[PDB]
This record gives structure tokens, C-alpha cells and sequence, in this order.
């Protein structure tokens, strides 16, 4: 039927990825006990695919396409539009969905829509046999059938307004919140709601009160109609000469609010863009007097609007118009965990412990400090891995010896284990982070791990009092070679800069060096054998990382013990390595490198024979 | 909205982008806007005084003697600041010209008793041929005017007026000017409206905090509005959406209060934490500036929402109430809530635990209240 | 390293420490091959230490925090979280440095580019923040916007960025330019202030996504952090919440080959 | 995995291997949620067995060696091998 | 080439693949994972196959890399 614009079986399109929205009219239809979800389909402008929401408590899947075309093909059924699109982009949305064949209603949202493009939208409308709903309303419902996006708020508050199922009143405002109040007023004042609708308060809206009201008139399930209207324009003047006209013979309650406007100054424009009094015609006290004179039931003020709806609800059930409904029976859904959770109503176990940043707050914490204090303050690379790995505050030799080892540790050419990898996966045209594990995927007991081997070895030596000697003669007789000693073309006469680098800067600046005097006396030991058997890098590394944390003097033997075990130190050498291993990913990526195949001459194809691959 | 401009502003659009539509070489941008702090001379302060035909040393000798003049206009008592200057037409015919927009499209109004010319929106003025004109007078001067005001109509029609108004027009020369323009319109006509800014109504001096909130207004889907009524006024209210406010301040001036109304706010369409907060903070600010020996009211009402989250808004105003506790004290503040919608419950908690430890009244309502109750609440006790 | 000392673009490493160029002039010499000037080489260590980490939350800590949990080896776990790294998690920067630098080029004004990426539905990258808004600015950002202002030679692309910013920013309040929007164009911006790069060089390194790897280097550290930080507290196994995955599965029919 | 018995794209466990479906036919329905028939079940695992190696000298393969070279676990060197898998290798 | 171009075939003959639903399949490389899946018993087999060796730590040979260092001038910025 014509008067109808929404009933049970009504299909929708919400244009606009409007998560809340979209639960909401699918929690009013499951309390409405409807066979199918109200909505067809969603349209996103930024990605077609898949929404999952609920069902009651059943999660469902709603398809998203990107256009208005794409979905009305897909859905021809749905010829309702729910346009969450904002003011900048509510024309151009709306005009495209009335173009659509299949669609018959546009709902409009936005608010802030210029006065030409709603008067082009109510016109474009007019002309197509269409309905346009807003700008700047929540929309409207038909009670027990159908919701336009958040009209009526939370679902206790549809349970507590019992707008589950159907009264005998016809609503029509122009305020979206006062569209709320109402539902709640008439459901204690009469049966409540049939359909409610909120024209919103533009000046120029797509649909005037009127043409609501004159679908209510033809329709049989309404008997009693209410509206709420507000001071500027002359839309409630339609109804008035409706009223007169005797077009309107169901009776009407009637209430323009803004009777505060001639009190205070001419020039005052309230919160609605057509709230303003241009004529004294327009005033809300020119409006409610020819409203009485009408015959519609007006009441002293907005306080006594139930107070009226009681009256003309009964009047109907005297007469026999109204006839008595039972209560349905009062339906459930469950809170949703979110709210639960915010409101107390339940506690709930955290998975994860973290102690080394925080994101949640007004700034980013790294170890409890705020990282503009860690910023402000300079310190350093070294100074944020002392708070994200250490959770200390570290002193300016020890953040800046962590920044000089990231230096030293960067790259050591592209024939070593991880580099090697690396440029092979870049030259296999791998992206850069791929290209990058591939390489760092090597570091370990061979590549890398002998700094974690010289802490912990050349520690417990000089923990457990062992003279350097009896060290080097220990490690001899268990055939194990001491990490972080021997190199292959430096020696005594000829050092490691990177080495004497980080002694030098130990030496003139640690508070302590311990484990580096210790290794010293071990390499005079292993010099006195063989030239090329002095303290290497990695040997250097380990060594002096347990020497900065006795000079921290926060780290007891244990944490220190804990720092070398957990492979603090294997850390160290990925992060300064990766730098290297990016650069050389990157030289094969600017030179164009082609694949790698390892030359077939560089392998000793060793098969077994028929014999050895035998089961017994 | 719709927003009123300075006959300064109109008269450069017009000068400007009517000879767009039309040979428009009868008319020249020969205009000077004199302020407060800066031939035919009149008030340039949204009027309906004029000096015609002078000299720049008498123009001067008006500027002067009318500078800071204390007048009455519709009841309300302002100085007189802001005139315009532009060079006297000495002229003989004098026509009149309207647009305006109803439901249908946008009336043209002329007059030389007044014909009117109706523009369907879909259509256009192509659409229409000008047969419906006063042919009386117009004979050498029809065609000519069929013309101009086609030109205004496409000039009304694409700088986002609402309202245009030049009454009157002699010759094709424009005498006297009144537009509006579709505030909503702004983001169409960044590059008509470049010059020009909307004035404050006469009497009016502009307000730091409400140009504040216009400016937080601005860069939201949501709507915060604020309009300060009276600076010393007792009742302050913080109501929730365009309906109900209205509504709240109905009641007040239906109790005989409508003096003490210190203000005209609105806030709805969801806004964020940040965004109440910084309202509030405006809100608040303003009342604890002077002392009342009666107190001050505050009343935080609104509708049951559909979609404005309580716990948000509400966490945005309990934060600023904390700020200004020290003042809500010594001001003797009293606040009363009444509210309903998404998340309400714990918005209300926030505000009921806030009154147990800020030292002020803080009465808590729910939907179980009628919306306006707390107004004779706060106003008769 | 084939020679008496180790070379880094040539220069020895002795007269890289020495000369206290740091880890943002070793990055410059490994990487770009280029001696920076002194603010674009702490500009890349400020870039470093903002992205060390964004709590364990994020894509990157999360899978490294669940090897880290699963008993997994530092370089094991590392990996599993750098993994992530790409198009949504990182990939930010190396977009709002290819699309600003592309608008600002070919001459497009802001409101043009506002437009444009509107009509294809494409979110404009490095635009955008959940909580932080123009009254409320993330710090991280700030510092780097601030730092650049003050420092760098030329900020055309911040500039071009900022006229863009006031256009998104007047729309929704949290339409900002975030920290990887930050990264990407002032990235830009010290090549060009260098003057040592071409506009093709410069699309160059757009291109290999030198850009992924410093954010790489740089969130490795809160990587590296939270894997030690899960190997402290000596956590668990993870195993997802059965409640936070909807099985679907097809029907017999659904699985049919016709 | 939720219930008495773990589904692969709803079908049992039991019912997979009791039907001798195969490693092709679980990839059937664990990558293209179908029940492939034998020759496309058959095709996978040919696939399988033919792609399973092709010498040390490989990307992938040179990648997986050099790591257990350095003396790295299994699955680290695996990883290795597996991230050269791309474009021009694969 | 085989295995590509049969892998479409297979799919064709099974009939419940659309056009569309094999473009996807291409798209989304499944065929990546089948070598993936195919190439980790050799992958495997090879790493064990150095670890049952005792294979030493790999360098690449130093001859088999042309440095070509950029000069002082070329590093510059100007
Ligand atoms: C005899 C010879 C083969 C020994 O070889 P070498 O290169 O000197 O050394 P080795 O391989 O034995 O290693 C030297 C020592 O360093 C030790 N060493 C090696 N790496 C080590 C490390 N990282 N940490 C600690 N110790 C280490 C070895 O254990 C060995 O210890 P040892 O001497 O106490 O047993 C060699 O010196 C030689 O050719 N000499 C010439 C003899 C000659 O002229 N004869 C007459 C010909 S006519
Ligand atoms: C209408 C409404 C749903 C729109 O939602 P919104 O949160 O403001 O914003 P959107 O999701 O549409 O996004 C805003 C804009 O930012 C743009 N944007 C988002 N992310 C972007 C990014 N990273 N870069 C660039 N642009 C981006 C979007 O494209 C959109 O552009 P547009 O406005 O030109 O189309 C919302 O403002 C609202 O609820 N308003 C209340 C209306 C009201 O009160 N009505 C009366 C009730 S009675
Ligand atoms: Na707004």
C-alpha cells in the first residue's frame, strides 16, 4: 500500500560503515520476532566484501559492495536506503540511490546539508513518486517491523518503550531526540506508536510533516495522530489548512515548541538550521493558537503533551475506535560484552603481562617514561634499548658503548652467512623484510653467538676464581676452543680496529673492567702460542657488555647470569647486523642482480648406492 | 543557516560574479567599509541615517559625528561602527528585485503591485520565458531586466544564497542591498566567499568563547552550539539536542525565569570525550567569572538519545567538573541531570560518584523523570 | 672487509667513529652510500628510537610475543613478529611518502589531491588517528614535525602535507597526520634538503622501500623487548580463545566438484 | 576444532582417512574447501613428488644449507630456505 | 609451465570453479604454496643432510665478490 512505508517485510541497503547502526536494526529485528534481518546489504565506499554482526546471539554475514548500482542489482528487494554519508557527500549518495529503480526510500542522516541540495533531493523525490526522510534526522520506525539506523536508541530502551510491537498512534516530528522522548511519552500515556517519524529540522526538508500525516490518515491500524513541531518556516501551516480542509478527520495532538523565542533577542537561531522565527506567523505562539483554532488538541505546554495523548487515547477507547491489545510476550538479548566490561558489571583476566612499553594512555611509555621525556632528555639509541631490553635508565658511557657496538657489529661485507642469504633472497627478487629474516634467520651458535659464548665463558672462569692459566689450560683438555679468541689475519702486531676500538672506549671510559682485565691476562696466554690468537670482536662484545653491567651496579650476579642465558646479547648483534643485511639487500635490488644458482662445480654429488638405501 | 552579510559584501559579490551571467559594465566594486578600528554614506550594521550626495571632508564630518553613536534599533540600544561609502547614482526609475526559496523552487520578486516569478528546482530558469513581467513601463527597459535578474537567479543559484534582496535598482545599477547565504553552503564556496565574514546581529560584540565552540563545531559531523544570552544570568544550562533544548528553555521562560536564562546551548549527534569536555570547560568557565549572592543553576538535561553516547559526553563533563571544582564551590553552584540513551547508566554513575566528592549538589535524574522536571526543581526550591 | 680495515662506502671504520657519525651516518653511508649532513643523520636516529615500539598490541610484538611464549629462540621470534611487516603494518610510511610526493609533483593543489583519493575511495596514507585529534596532537609526531621545522633546510613536502592536514582536519578532528605520514614525507624532505639525490633517485628509494627497512630497524628494539620481556615472566603457551573465532564451515553440497 | 572430533572444511577427521582421500585430498579441502575427485587428488601429490627437490645449488635450497651450516636449528634453516620462494624462484 | 597451466585444467575439469573463482586462485597464490609445501621435504632433507655431514660454517669465497666502493666525492651531499 501507498500509506505504508515500512512494514516486516521491508529490505534495506545502510550506505555509510556504520557498525553500531547496523546492530542496532538487526537487534530490533530479532526483538520483533521478524523472519529475516532488515537489511539486504552494506555499501562501502572505501571496500566491497563481508560485515559479521548478530542474530540475538548468532553471528551472521551481510555482504558490503562499494556503489549504490552494484547493490541494488545484487539485492532488488531492498528499496530502502539508510545514508550515513556525511553533508559533503549526502547529495550526490542520495540523488544516486532515488536514480535507482528499485529504491522508493532515502533516509538522510547528515546534518549540515545546504538548503538548495534538500530542496533539488524533496523535488527529485516529488517527481519520482519517492520519499526522502531528513537531512539531519535519526529517521523514523514502524513499530514491530522496521528501524531507520539508530532511531530509538539502546534496546532496553525499545523494551522499556515496548516499541516490539504496534500501537495505534501516528508520530511525526521535526527533533530526532525529541522523536525518543515522544516514544516514551505516548507508550505511557496510550498503546503506544504505530509509526514514528522525524522529519529532521532543516528549513527545506525532503518530506514535510503533512505528507506523513496524510499517510497515517489512510491508514486503517492508525487511529490517533500526534505530532511535535518548532518555531520558522510554515510547515505546520500545511497541516492547519489540512486540519481546516477536513483532510485530516483522525484526531491530532499538536505542540510547537520555541515559546521562549519572544522573550529574548530577535537575532537568537537555535540548534536546528530552520529554527528561526523569520515573521511572527513563524513563532511557535502564532503555530500552537492556529493549531487550536484548527481543532487539533493542543496542550497549555510540552509538559502536559502525555497529559493530552491520555485524553485522546481514551476518548478512542469510549467510542470502541481502539480496541484493547494483550501484552506479546517481553523479548531478551544479551548485554554486549563491551558494555559489561566498561561498566564493571564484570571482571575480566588479562592473557598477557607486559612490563616494557605502554600505548594505552594520553602518551606512549617506555619502561613508565614518557616518550617525549626520553626524547627531551637524549637518550639515544642506547638509551631506549637501556628501557625497552634492561628496563634502566642507563648511564651515558653504557647507552652510548651500546650505540658504538651497533656501529661496529652494522656489516662486516657481503661474504659472511647472513649477508650471503640475504643477497641470495634479494637477487631471488624477495622484498625488502623477507630478504631481511632469510639473512637473519642464520644468526646463531657460528654466526653471531660467540659473543654470547665469551660472556658466559670467560664470567664463569673469572667467577669461579679459575686463574687465567688453569682457564686456558681447562678449555684445552675439554678440545674446546675459547669463543672470543683467535682471528685470521690479525694478530699482536697487526690488531682488529673494531676491537681496539671498544677497548680503547671501555678502558677510558667504564667505571670498571673487571672481565676485560681478566680476558687480557687470557689472551697474553693465547698470544704466547700463536700471534693470531688475540681477543676478537665477538669475544670483545661479550665481555664488555658484563663489565657496563657490573659498572651499572643495578644487576646482581643473577641478572647478569639471566642477561647472558636469555640472549640478550644475540640481540644486540641482529639489530646493529640488520643494518648491514638492509644495505646489502638493497645494493643487489639498485644493481639489478639476477638469481643466484650455486655453481654445480662447487658440489660433491655423493649418492648412495642401491645397496645402502636398502630396509633390512 | 541562514546568515545575513553587509550590503559591503553583497554589492563585491555582485560586482564581481554577476558579470558572469551577463555584460555587466554598469556596475563597479566602487566600495569602502569604515569600522571601528579603520558619495553616499549609511550604516553597514544589518539594518532596514543614509547621507546622499556629499564630499569627502563632509563624508568625513559624518564618520566622525556618527562614530560610537549610541542608537536604538528594534529595542535594542548599540553604538553605531560599521558604514559603508560608495559613489551617489543620480537617478530617476527605481525597481525592486527578490529571491527567495519555498518548498517548491525560488521566487523571483519585481516591482517598478509586485509580480511574482517561480523557479522549479529541477528545471531551472531555461525553463522560462519572461512574458510574466510588468510591461506598463518596461519598453526600451524589458529585455534588459529579463536579462539581469536571469543573471541574479544564476549568481543566487551558485554562491549559496538564501536570501537577496536590491530595493532598489535604476539604470542596470544596484542602490541598496540585504543577503543571506546558506551557512551549509561554505564548503561549496571557499573561493566566492574568500573576502567576506558573517557579522554579529547590531547591538552584539563578538564572543571569544563562542567563536571557541563554532571552532570545535566546525570540524565535526556533531553539533555544539553556544549563544550567550546574559553574562550575569543566574540559570546555565548543557542540554542535549536542538528539540529539547528549546524545550528546556520553553520551561524556563514559561516559569518567568526568562532574565536569569544566562544562555542558549546545544550539543548532539554524538560527539567525543574531547569535544564535551572542552564545551563544558567553556560552559563553566563563563559562570564562575562573577559571584551571585543567590548562586548560580546548572542544568546538564536532554532527551532520551538515540545514538549520543551518555558514558562518552558524560566522562567529558564529569572531567571538567573535576577541573573546576575549586570555583563551582565558591560560585554556589547547584547542578541538576536529567538523561537518557546509549550507555546512560554508567553516565549517570559518573555523575552520581563526581557529587559525593566534588563538595557541590549534583541531583542525578534518569529516564524515569519527565525531561523538564528538573527545571521547577532547580527554579522553585 | 677484504682489506687491513673494515670500509663502510669506502670511508674506514675507524674514521666513521672517530669522525662520531653514528648510527644514522653509518645507516647513510650502508644505505644511501651518502655522508649526511648532522640533522639528517639524527633525524634517522630519532625516527629509530620513536618507532622502537608501540606496546605489544600491535600486529609485529604480538606474533613475537607468541613465539617468544611458545619457548622460541630471540632471532626465531624476531622473525615471526618482522614478518608482519608490510602493507598494513608499517607499509603507512613508504605510501604517504609515494602518494604526497606524486600530488605535490605533478603540481596537484591539496584540495585537488583531497578530492581525487575521496573519488577512488582511497584512504589518503599517513591521514588519520584513532584518539589523537587537533586539540589532543600524538607526541610522536609532534617531536618529528617539530625537529624538522626547526632543522631541516627545506620542508616543501611537510609544507604540501600540512595545507593537506587543514583540509582532513576539517572534516573529523582525528584526521591528522599521523607518526608514519610524519616518517614518509619528512623522509622526502631530507633527501631533498641533501641535494645530493635526483627527483628518479628519490623515487628510487619510494620504490625498494628503504623506508620498510628503518621502520624494521627500528621497531626490531620493541621487538627484541617484548620476546626478553615474555622469556622474564616466564609466560605460557598461547592458545587464541575458542569465543573469538566463528567457525563456518561449508556443507557437504558446498564442498562438491560438479 | 571445537568439537568431538576435529573437521576439515566440515568433514570428520575419521571419515578423511577412513575414505583414504589422501594428502591431495585433504589439500582439497583445507585450501579449495572441496572433495576433490582421485585424479585432481592423485595430480596434487604427483605435484608434491616432482617439486620435492631439485639439487643443493637452488635458491631456496643454498639458503636452507647455509644456515644448517651455521649451525642452525631445523626450522630456522627451513624458514631461510622457504623466504627465497617468489617471483623468480618458484 | 606445467604445473601452472595444468593446475587450471584440473580446475576446469572439476566444474564447481567459476571463471572468476580460478582468477582468485591464481591471484591469491595458492600455486606458491603447493611449491612451498612440495620444495620443505627437500629443504628439510637438505639441512639434515648438512647436519649428518658435521658441514662447517659457510663463507662465500672473497674472489668470487668485485667491491667496487664508491669514491670520496661520490658520497658526498651538495
Ligand atoms: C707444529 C705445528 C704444526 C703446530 O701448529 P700451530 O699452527 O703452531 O698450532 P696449533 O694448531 O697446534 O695451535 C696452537 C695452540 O693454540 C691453541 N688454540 C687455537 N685456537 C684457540 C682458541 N681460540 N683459544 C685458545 N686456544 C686456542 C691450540 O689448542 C694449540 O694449543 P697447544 O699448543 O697448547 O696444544 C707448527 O707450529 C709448525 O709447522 N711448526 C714448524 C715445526 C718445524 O719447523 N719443524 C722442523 C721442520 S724441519
Ligand atoms: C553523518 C555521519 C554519520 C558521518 O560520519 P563521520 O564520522 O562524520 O565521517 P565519515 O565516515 O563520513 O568520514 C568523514 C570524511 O573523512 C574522510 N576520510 C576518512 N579517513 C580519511 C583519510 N585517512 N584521509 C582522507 N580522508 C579521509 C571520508 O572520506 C569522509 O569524507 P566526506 O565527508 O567528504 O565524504 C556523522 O557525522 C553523524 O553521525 N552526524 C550526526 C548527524 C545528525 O546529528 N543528524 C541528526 C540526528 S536527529
Ligand atoms: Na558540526
Amino acid at each position: 500500500k501507498d500509506y505504508v512505508l515500512f512494514d516486516i517485510n521491508t529490505k534495506a541497503f545502510v550506505y555509510g560503515y556504520q557498525t553500531n547502526a547496523i546492530q542496532r536494526m538487526l537487534d530490533f529485528d530479532y526483538v520483533c520476532k521478524r523472519s529475516s534481518p532488515s537489511i539486504s546489504a552494506i555499501i562501502n565506499p572505501s571496500r566491497a566484501g563481508i560485515h559479521k554482526a548478530f542474530w540475538g546471539t548468532k553471528e551472521i554475514i551481510l555482504p558490503m559492495y562499494k556503489t549504490i548500482p552494484l547493490a541494488a542489482l545484487a539485492y532488488p528487494e531492498a528499496d530502502v536506503m539508510v545514508n550515513f554519508a556525511s553533508h559533503r557527500s549526502a547529495f550526490e549518495t542520495t540523488m544516486e540511490a532515488l536514480k535507482e529503480d528499485t529504491i522508493r526510500i532515502v533516509a538522510v542522516i547528515a546534518e549540515g546539508v545546504p538548503e538548495r541540495q534538500s530542496r533539488v533531493m524533496a523535488a527529485t523525490a516529488r517527481k519520482l513518486d519517492k520519499i526522502v526522510i531528513g537531512p539531519a534526522t535519526v529517521g523514523g520506525m514502524t513499530a514491530g517491523a522496521f528501524r531507520i539506523g539508530n532511531t530509538a536508541g539502546t534496546i532496553e530502551n525499545i523494551i522499556a518503550s515496548k516499541l516490539y510491537r504496534p500501537g495505534c498512534v501516528g508520530f511525526v516530528s521535526k527533533s530526532g531526540g525529541m522523536l525518543n522522548e515522544a516514544f516514551n511519552i505516548i507508550s505511557r500515556n496510550s498503546d503506544g506508536i504505530y509509526e514514528g517519524v522525524a522529519i529532521g529540522g532543516d528549513r527545506y526538508p525532503g518530506s514535510n510533516m503533512l505528507d506523513h500525516i496524510l499517510r497515517y490518515e489512510r491508514n486503517p491500524a492508525i487511529k490517533m495522530i500526534a505530532c511535535l513541531g518548532e518555531l520558522g518556516g510554515e510547515d505546520e501551516y500545511m497541516i492547519i489548512q489540512a486540519l481546516k480542509e477536513k483532510k485530516i478527520t483522525k484526531p491530532l495532538v499538536a505542540w510547537v515548541t520555541g515559546t521562549c523565542s519572544p522573550y529574548l533577542p530577535a537575532s537568537v537561531q537555535f540548534g536546528h538550521a530552520g529554527a528561526k522565527a523569520n515573521t511572527e506567523k513563524e513563532t511557535a505562539q502564532a503555530k500552537n493558537d492556529a493549531f487550536r483554532q484548527a481543532g487539533a488538541y493542543v496542550p497549555r505546554s510540552f509538559d502536559d503533551y502525555g497529559e493530552m495523548v491520555r485524553q485522546v487515547y481514551d476518548m478512542l477507547l469510549t467510542r470502541g475506535i481502539v480496541q484493547k491489545f494483550d501484552e506479546p510476550e517481553v523479548p531478551r538479548i544479551p548485554t554486549d560484552y563491551s558494555k559489561a566490561l566498561a561498566t564493571g558489571d564484570i571482571r575480566k583476566p588479562t592473557t598477557f603481562i607486559c612490563t616494557i612499553s605502554d600505548d594505552s594512555g594520553e602518551e606512549l611509555l617506555y619502561a613508565g617514561k614518557k616518550l617525549s621525556d626520553v626524547l627531551d632528555r637524549k637518550m639515544g639509541i642506547g638509551g631506549v634499548i637501556g628501557l625497552l631490553w634492561f628496563k634502566k635508565e642507563l648511564p651515558e658511557y653504557a647507552a652510548h658503548f651500546i650505540e658504538l657496538v651497533i656501529q661496529i657489529v652494522a656489516d662486516h661485507g657481503p661474504a659472511v652467512s647472513g649477508a650471503h642469504n640475504a643477497i641470495v633472497a634479494s637477487c631471488a627478487g624477495k622484498d625488502l623484510i623477507s630478504s631481511l629474516c632469510s639473512g637473519l634467520l642464520t644468526i646463531g651458535p657460528r654466526f653471531g653467538g660467540a659473543i654470547d659464548d665469551a660472556a658466559r665463558e670467560f664470567k664463569r672462569a673469572q667467577e669461579t676464581g679459575l686463574a687465567p692459566e688453569q682457564f686456558v689450560g681447562e678449555m684445552k683438555k675439554k678440545g674446546i676452543n675459547i669463543p672470543g679468541i683467535g682471528h685470521k689475519i690479525k694478530s699482536v702486531k697487526n690488531p682488529d680496529k673494531r676491537v681496539q676500538l671498544l677497548i680503547s672506549y671501555a678502558r677510558a671510559n667504564f667505571p670498571s673492567t673487571e672481565l676485560l682485565n681478566y680476558a687480557l691476562q687470557v689472551e697474553e696466554l693465547t698470544t704466547a702460542k700463536k700471534g693470531n690468537l688475540i681477543l676478537n670482536v665477538d669475544g670483545c662484545i661479550g665481555i664488555l657488555f658484563i663489565d657496563l653491567m657490573s659498572s651499572c651496579g643495578a644487576f646482581s650476579k643473577e641478572e647478569i647470569d639471566e642477561v647472558v642465558r636469555l640472549g640478550y646479547l644475540n640481540g644486540l648483534f641482529a639489530l646493529g647486523r640488520s643494518i648491514g643485511l638492509i644495505g646489502h639487500i638493497l645494493d643487489q635490488k639498485r644493481l639489478g642482480s639476477r638469481l643466484y644458482r650455486h655453481p654445480a662445480e662447487d658440489i660433491a654429488y655423493m649418492m648412495p648406492s642401491e645397496e645402502e638405501i636398502q630396509c633390512k | 543557516a541562514q546568515r545575513g552579510i553587509r550590503e559591503y559584501d553583497a554589492k563585491n559579490l555582485l560586482a564581481r560574479y554577476l558579470p558572469e551571467y551577463l555584460d555587466d559594465f554598469s556596475y563597479k566594486g566602487n566600495l569602502a567599509l569604515v569600522g571601528p578600528e579603520t558619495l553616499v554614506v549609511k550604516p553597514d550594521q544589518l539594518f532596514g541615517l543614509v547621507l546622499l550626495d556629499a564630499d569627502w571632508e563632509e563624508a568625513k564630518e559624518y564618520l566622525n559625528e556618527k562614530m560610537g553613536l549610541e542608537v536604538t534599533i528594534g529595542g535594542i540600544t548599540g553604538r553605531l561602527s560599521y558604514f559603508l561609502i560608495e559613489p551617489f547614482t543620480p537617478h530617476k526609475e527605481e525597481y525592486y528585485v527578490a529571491i527567495s526559496s519555498d518548498y517548491e523552487g525560488d521566487n523571483i520578486f519585481f516591482s517598478m503591485k509586485v509580480i511574482s516569478i517561480h523557479v522549479d528546482s529541477l528545471e531551472g530558469i531555461d525553463a522560462l520565458d519572461v512574458g510574466s513581467k510588468l510591461p506598463a513601463e518596461l519598453g526600451d527597459k524589458r529585455a534588459l531586466v529579463e536579462e539581469f535578474i536571469t543573471a541574479l537567479w544564476r549568481f543566487y543559484s551558485d554562491t549559496g544564497f538564501a536570501y537577496v534582496e536590491i530595493n532598489p535598482f535604476t539604470f542596470i545599477v544596484p542602490l541598496d542591498m540585504v543577503a543571506k547565504l546558506d551557512d551549509a553552503e561554505e564548503y561549496w564556496q571557499k573561493k566566492r566567499w574568500s573576502e567576506l565574514a558573517f557579522p554579529e546581529p547590531f547591538g552584539r560584540t563578538p564572543s571569544k568563547e563562542e567563536l571557541f565552540i563554532k571552532e570545535i563545531d566546525s570540524k565535526t559531523g556533531a553539533s555544539l552550539k553556544l549563544t550567550i544570552l546574559n553574562p550575569e544570568g543566574r540559570v546555565w544550562t548543557m542540554v542535549a539536542g536542538g528539540g529539547a533544548s528549546v524545550i528546556y528553555a520553553d520551561t524556563i521562560c514559561d516559569l518567568g525565569h526568562a532574565d536569569e536564562m544566562a544562555n542558549y546551548g546545544e550539543y548532539s549527534g554524538d560527539p567525543n570525550t574531547e569535544e564535551t569536555y572542552h564545551y563544558t570547560c567553556t560552559i563553566l568557565d563563563l559562570m564562575t567569572r562573577s559571584k551571585n549572592p543567590n548562586g548560580k543553576v546548572l542544568l546538564i538535561g536532554g532527551a532520551i538519545a538515540n545514538f549520543t553516547d551518555v558514558a562518552k559526553t558524560f566522562k567529558g563533563v564529569v572531567m571538567a567538573l573535576e577541573e573546576y571544582q575549586q570555583k563551582l564551590q565558591e560560585a554556589d553552584i547547584e547542578i541538576y541531570v536529567r538523561r537518557g540513551g546509549p550507555n546512560y547508566e554508567q553516565g549517570l554513575k559518573l555523575m552520581r560518584d563526581l557529587g559525593k566528592r566534588l563538595g557541590v549538589p549534583i541531583q542525578v535524574h534518569g529516564p524515569e523523570t519527565h525531561m523538564t522536571r528538573i527545571v521547577p526543581l532547580a527554579l522553585e526550591e
